[PDB]
């Protein structure tokens, strides 16, 4: 049964590809171009969209850079902006989007300008972002030692309404974001198994009381780490 | 900040009616012969009716009849993929 | 293309 | 799921009970709107008593012969349960008249 | 939060508030005039028990990811039941 | 995710499967459930149970009183007259019984067996089954004509104009005329004793009878005097049917400013109160489509038709009369749109399928069938030239040719020579001719044309204008008498730059032949002045396209029914 | 004895239903035995044989509702200088019986109502109180509270009820139109209210 | 083919054109890419699509399909040889790969 | 006869 292990595969070359994380993309090209000897060209079909977008990923952020830069008004983004579309036909990421959410206004201008890009660059194509595989990096500088966190879009979005308040209630934190309720509640616990918030409510659980509050002491051996 | 956005096309069909494949995928007529060898120009095209078709497919399909397959009406195109 | 539409009926 | 018809002399109830849920559990729910202590009345299965603290597995009110659409029924004594007085017999067509 | 349904029989029907309140003349008995009685005399008790069933198989299976099951509506039990369900706009 | 069934409709098909061993008792049922169960019985498809009960008065009256769940209704009984039972036949002559036991009663049952005729003559004029409508309404004024009293004599009338309705939409314009002298009578005896009736719908339904027998003059004195009539305690059915059939008599008469004004009105009327899929609107919009059909505005005339044609095939089934016109008049929009491209797959498609459908439930001989025979072979002429092949378009051009023979039959059976669908015909029929190359009797056809059409419609309407457009077509391109059409060619250009205005479209199958005949006698300079007035032309036509859609166009408020009553009364 | 279709006096159960309405649009006793044999007999009359009795129950409540409104009408035109305080409360007994009527009328106003111009018999009464009590008596009232709201900022308070029983008054009877939410109440209401607050906006 | 007119002969080659991309589409859905059926409309698509004088991809289709068929029913069998011949047919009197 | 019969049915 071939048709098992393409989708235990294309569910697991997601995850190397979106990461950044590969030997080396020619050995990608030689393990696609393989199967495909093997297989015949319908079994890596979807997988040679796999690839084919990592080579136009490149392509595609220096013409949005240049289109940027290209620009009768003068924009600033604020943040390293790297961006890579996907076909949606292709990659097995057709996780649910019922848990609805709006970043807040930080990123909002840098995420409304690549969809007027893309809208005139190509013609039909609308952009469903998928906001559980955006990392970005964060400016956590709040207490003495800048240290540098590898974080979600959605574990950023509650460190995000903190930093402009080092306390803020559960309450206004289920509502800043909109989100599913029984995901947020792995989705803080994370950060404290990486102790970026102390709990501050005397509750040993967490629930839509349990106000929380940054941590000052925190310490890491390294400056720059990931949160798993 | 490393983002990452699924791009598809805005039809709420689908499924393209000619070849009876879904959309994002290629043609039937691509899928075939130029499997292994050239598949990257299977676009879609839309009309006026809003029914939107891969373009092989509706290019195909506009050689014997000039009607929008899935409602019998005037065939005009409005936007293309380029 | 010689003639014109025909009549309304 | 289990959902079972509690009715007595007259009147039934109509409740949603566990599997794992005891007999007093039920007890102490018609306790709630009818009253009448547990150690009043008792809860009759088609003439069998049933213990105050057997699980409702055993009991035999297994979940497919108690889903909602036809809910065991259950006797309440404090039997004397009054029929649901059926409807007029229609023909079997075939039956020549 | 438990309300009950007398029939034209005397028989009657106790039922979970949300249960009943899923009918459409149901909750015109319930609002209005303020353990709550519902009488009626044009319901027989076979299609009110009827009715009480599929009240109870409403709520439990409203939402259901499953395929659901068909309520069994007698062939006997129901014309009468029939005018009951619009009767009751449930 | 899944849904629960509800009890109400669980129950519904517990009934109806339970069928066999309770027919009787669903009889006794209230009527909101009586045709709930009769809906289910079509669903289930079990179209022969269903028959077996659409055919009883006693049960059709009362499914006919669910006027919510109506638009259900039509799509029932008309699934079952294209299954086979000729519920329509089987119910009018049901009610021909009941009104001949009924007619020795008493007054008081006899308004019960007027209110069922009402009803159900409604039903079948609106399903289009109106041969057997036809049949009710008589037998409903002959129940009300048995005595003589005051509300008898307002049922009368009533009758009256409701049978006229019926006897138009059969094409039985002779009787036509002898029912509105009876409503007359009975007008004017009502008058005698003081009471008064409204004469919008009686003096309005002339307007449509007139206009199908082609009497353009004496049917706009009628839209206008009808028009004059209307009231505001009018129902919106008559307020709708007046201002439809006023525009579609004040299109004929080249009075375009008023009459878009009442057919907008008449469209805006008819979507804000019968709703966006009511068969009502649904001929609101095919009168609209008809005047952007003669208002040149083609691009924006099918989009109509389609969308009148949408409505009528989502409420009336597969195979009415109903949707029979509405194919028959897009076939023809279609037509029209594709002259210029020359893709007639489409028009073809809703001439061939109006054909199919008139054919089966219409007799051999039959007015309906002469204006859909012409439109199919008028496809069928442009498919022929249009073909590379020749051994397939002579026989295009034998069956066209067949088809305009019958269609010119029927029509001089009905109306005679001397009127203006006859000419039109006799004009296809040249046009048809010049393509068969059999010009010594063409010339002849279409001298005849232009004879009828100027001493009827006058000298300063489009159809004269088309007719020498198309003599002159002919004499230009293959008569070789370029002398006699230069004058033709300019009375064309004229009467349609007074018309139509400068960018009417027909102009250009008259500049590529007066160009081509001016190449042909040496002069040139006159070559590039045409030539320059037809790029002109042709820029002015890509530059004022709008490219909108008219069902948008028309607004939702635009005046009250007082404004448009008072300003085409005051513009006349 | 059973919900079939049968031939029912009509004018003596409208006789019956005619107590149980007065009850309820005045708010007195309502027993709950005889509300639910009030819609036991509003079902028995909406589907009677051989004609249902919808129409002439529909057009017997609307001259109950008219008559009644004209003698409340008469009742707020005999009580001068104190319409007000007595229209908050005859206004908020007046709409809970027509929630209580549109509880009452359900049948008829989701089987005869919807079905066919005609509207809700709930809305048959928040109409009518518009109709035929507001548009003889639409500037009485707002002069009284207009001359009352605006010494609020002067200093001299009113009453909170009153004025507050009048800002979801207009608003409430308009409620079935979908199309007109706010329309009727700010074109009635705000019109004059802007005229007045414009004049104390620069004094 | 054996037509004459011009018009009648691209009409029907697409409309066969037509009838065999739908049939593969459903075979390729219910059966999948590597299957008997599925050759068989390859093979008749490649044949077609040499009646429709578009050799180069004709060869395409009918090496596809003999790489299917000689895999599934073995490199001496009925469909096999009958593929072959088409493709044979092919070369020799159209693509001159004699 | 340029071609051999169709493979199957
Ligand atoms: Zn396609
Ligand atoms: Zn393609
Ligand atoms: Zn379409």
């Amino acid at each position: 049964d071939k048709d098992v292990f393409q989708k235990f595969y294309a569910r697991m070359l997601a995850k190397r590809l979106i990461h950044g994380l590969s030997m080396s993309m020619d050995s990608e090209e030689a393990m696609i171009n393989k199967l495909k000897q093997a297989c015949g060209y319908e079994f890596t079909s979807k997988l040679h969209r796999m690839y084919t977008d990592m080579s136009v990923s490149a392509d595609l952020n220096n013409k949005f850079n240049n289109f940027i830069k290209n620009q009768d008004t003068v924009i600033d983004l604020g943040i390293s902006f790297q961006i890579y579309v996907l076909q949606a036909g292709a990659w097995p990421l057709t996780q649910a989007p019922s848990s609805t959410f709006a970043i807040p206004q930080e990123l909002e201008k840098s995420v409304q300008m690549f969809e007027l890009f893309y809208s005139q660059h190509f013609s039909g194509r609308k952009l469903t972002w998928l906001h559980y595989l955006c990392t970005g990096e964060v400016k956590m500088n709040y207490l003495g030692k800048p240290y540098v966190a590898m974080v979600t879009t959605y574990q950023m979005a509650v460190l995000l309404a903190f930093n402009n308040s080092e306390t803020v209630s559960y309450k206004e934190l289920q509502d800043s974001t909109q989100m599913n309720e029984k995901e947020l509640t792995k989705t803080i616990k994370s950060l404290l198994d990486v102790k970026m918030i102390n709990h501050d409510s005397e509750k040993e659980d967490i629930d839509a009381e349990s106000s929380f509050s940054l941590n000052m002491n925190f310490s890491s051996k390294r400056t720059k780490f990931k949160i798993t | 900040w490393n983002a990452v956005a699924l791009w598809a096309w805005d039809i709420v069909v689908d499924n393209c009616a000619i070849c009876r494949n879904h959309i994002m995928d290629l043609c039937i007529e691509c899928q075939a012969n130029q499997a292994s060898a050239t598949s990257e120009e299977c676009t879609v095209a839309w009309g006026v009716c809003n029914h939107a078709f891969h373009f092989h497919c509706i290019s195909r399909w506009l050689k014997t009849r000039q009607v929008c397959p899935l409602d019998n009406r005037e065939w005009e195109f409005q936007k293309y993929g380029h | 293309l010689t003639r014109n539409k025909g009549p309304a009926a | 799921d289990v959902f079972l018809m509690i009715r007595r002399h007259k009147t039934t109830i109509f409740t949603d009970a566990k599997e794992s849920s005891t007999v007093f559990e039920l007890k102490r729910i018609v306790e709630g709107i009818l009253k009448r202590p547990p150690d009043e009345q008792r809860l009759y299965k088609d003439d069998q008593l049933l213990d105050d603290g057997k699980t409702l597995g055993e009991c035999g009110f297994t979940s497919q012969t108690a889903r909602p659409q036809a809910p065991a029924t259950v006797g309440l004594a404090f039997l004397c349960i009054e029929p649901f007085s059926s409807p007029p017999e229609l023909p079997d067509v075939m039956k020549p008249q | 939060m438990y309300v009950k349904l007398i029939s034209s029989d005397g028989h009657e029907f106790i039922v979970k508030r949300e249960h009943a309140l899923t009918s459409g003349t149901i909750k015109a008995m319930l609002s209005g005039p303020g353990t709550n009685e519902v009488n009626f005399r044009e319901i027989p008790s076979h299609v009110l028990s009827k009715v009480c069933m599929y009240f109870t198989y409403k709520v439990r299976y409203t939402n259901s990811s499953t395929e659901i099951p068909e309520f069994p509506i007698a062939p006997e039990i129901a014309l009468e039941l029939l005018m009951a369900a619009n009767f009751l706009d449930c | 995710e899944w849904i629960p069934e509800t009890l109400y409709n669980t129950a519904i098909s517990a009934v109806v499967d339970n069928y066999i061993r309770s027919r009787r008792d669903i009889r006794s049922l209230p009527e909101n459930i009586q045709f709930d169960v009769y809906y289910k019985l079509y669903q289930q498809g079990r179209l022969c149970q269903l028959g077996s009960e659409f055919c009883e008065l006693e049960v059709f009256a009362k499914v006919l009183r669910a006027l919510d769940k109506r638009h259900l209704l039509h799509h029932c009984f008309q699934a079952l007259m294209d299954h086979g039972v000729k519920v329509a036949s089987v119910l009018a002559y049901s009610f021909s019984r009941r009104c001949s036991y009924i007619a020795e009663s008493d007054a008081a049952v006899k308004e019960k067996a007027i209110q069922v005729g009402f009803v159900l003559g409604g039903f079948l004029s609106d399903a289009g089954w109106y041969s057997d409508a036809e049949k009710v309404f008589l037998s409903c004024l002959q129940l009300c004509t048995l005595h003589d009293e005051m509300l008898h004599w307002f049922r009368a009338v009533e009758c009256c104009v409701r049978l006229l309705h019926v006897r138009n939409g059969n094409c039985k314009y002779h009787l036509g005329e002898e029912t509105f002298k009876l409503a007359q009578t009975y007008m004017d005896k009502l008058s005698k004793h003081g009471q008064q009736a409204n004469k919008a719908a009686l003096y309005g339904e002339l307007c449509a009878l007139l206009f199908a027998k082609s009497h353009y003059d004496e049917a706009y004195k009628w839209c206008i005097e009808a028009m004059k009539e209307i009231t505001a305690g009018l129902p919106v059915k008559v307020v709708v049917d007046v201002l439809r059939q006023a525009s579609k008599a004040c299109v004929v008469k080249r009075e375009f400013k008023k009459a878009e004004q009442l057919i907008k009105h008449a469209v805006y009327l008819a979507r804000d109160h019968f709703g966006s899929k009511h068969p009502k609107y649904s001929d609101t919009l095919l009168d609209y489509g008809f005047y952007l059909l003669n208002v040149d505005n083609i691009c924006q005339s099918v989009a109509i038709y389609q969308a009148a044609l949408d409505i009528r095939q989502s409420v009336f089934g597969g195979k009415n009369i109903h949707v029979a016109t509405a194919h028959e008049d897009l076939a023809y929009s279609s037509y029209v749109h594709q002259y210029s491209s020359g893709k007639f797959d489409n028009a073809l498609f809703h001439a061939e399928r109006a054909i199919g459908i008139i054919t089966h439930i219409l007799p051999e001989d039959h007015l309906l069938l002469a204006s859909s025979k012409r439109v199919k072979a008028l496809i069928l002429e442009e498919i022929a030239i249009d073909c590379h092949n020749k051994e397939t378009e002579q026989r295009l051009l034998q069956e066209a040719h067949d088809l305009h023979l019958s269609s010119l039959q029927l029509a001089k059976k009905a109306f005679g020579e001397f009127n203006v669908q006859t000419a039109k015909h006799y004009g296809n029929l040249g046009r048809l001719y010049q393509s068969m190359r059999k010009f010594k009797e063409a010339e002849e056809m279409h001298i005849k044309a232009i004879q009828i059409k100027e001493q009827l419609l006058g000298q300063e309407d489009y159809e004269v204008a088309l007719s020498v457009g198309h003599l002159a077509s002919l004499y230009n391109y293959d008569m070789n008498q370029y002398e006699n059409a230069e004058k033709l060619y300019l009375r064309s250009i004229a009467i349609g730059k007074k018309l139509f205005g400068e960018g009417y479209s027909g102009l250009e199958y008259d500049y590529r032949g007066l160009i081509k005949l001016y190449n042909s006698i040496g002069n040139y300079e006159k070559v590039f002045e045409y030539h320059n007035v037809l790029s002109n032309w042709n820029r002015l036509r890509d530059r004022q396209y709008s490219v909108t859609d008219a069902l948008e166009d028309v607004s939702t408020s635009p005046q009250s029914t007082e404004e448009v009553v008072q300003s085409f009364l005051i513009s006349q | 004895t059973s919900l079939k279709p049968r031939v029912v006096d009509f004018d003596e159960t409208w006789n019956k239903l005619l107590t149980t309405i007065k009850a309820v649009v005045m708010l007195e006793y309502v027993e709950r035995a005889t509300w639910n044999d009030r819609f036991s007999d509003i079902y028995a009359l909406c589907v009677a044989y051989p004609e249902p009795l919808g129409e002439r129950l529909y057009t017997e409540t609307k001259i109950f509702l008219e008559n009644h409104v004209r003698h409340l009408h008469k009742r707020v035109l005999e009580s001068e200088e104190q319409v007000l305080v007595m229209y908050h409360r005859y206004w908020e007994e007046y709409s809970k019986g027509a929630d209580y009527m549109d509880c009452l009328y359900r049948y008829l106003n989701t089987q005869f109502i919807k079905k066919n111009p005609l509207m809700e018999i709930g809305e048959l009464a928040l109409d009518m109180w518009r109709k035929l009590m507001v548009e003889p008596l639409q500037a009485i009232l707002i002069r009284m509270l207009l001359r009352e709201i605006k010494n609020d900022r002067g200093g001299e308070d009113p009453n909170q009820k009153v004025i507050h029983g009048v800002i979801n008054s207009f608003v409430h009877v308009e409620q079935y139109k979908k199309k007109f939410p706010l329309k009727f109440y700010q074109e009635i209401f705000e019109s004059p209210f802007l005229t007045e607050t414009g004049e104390y906006y620069k004094q």
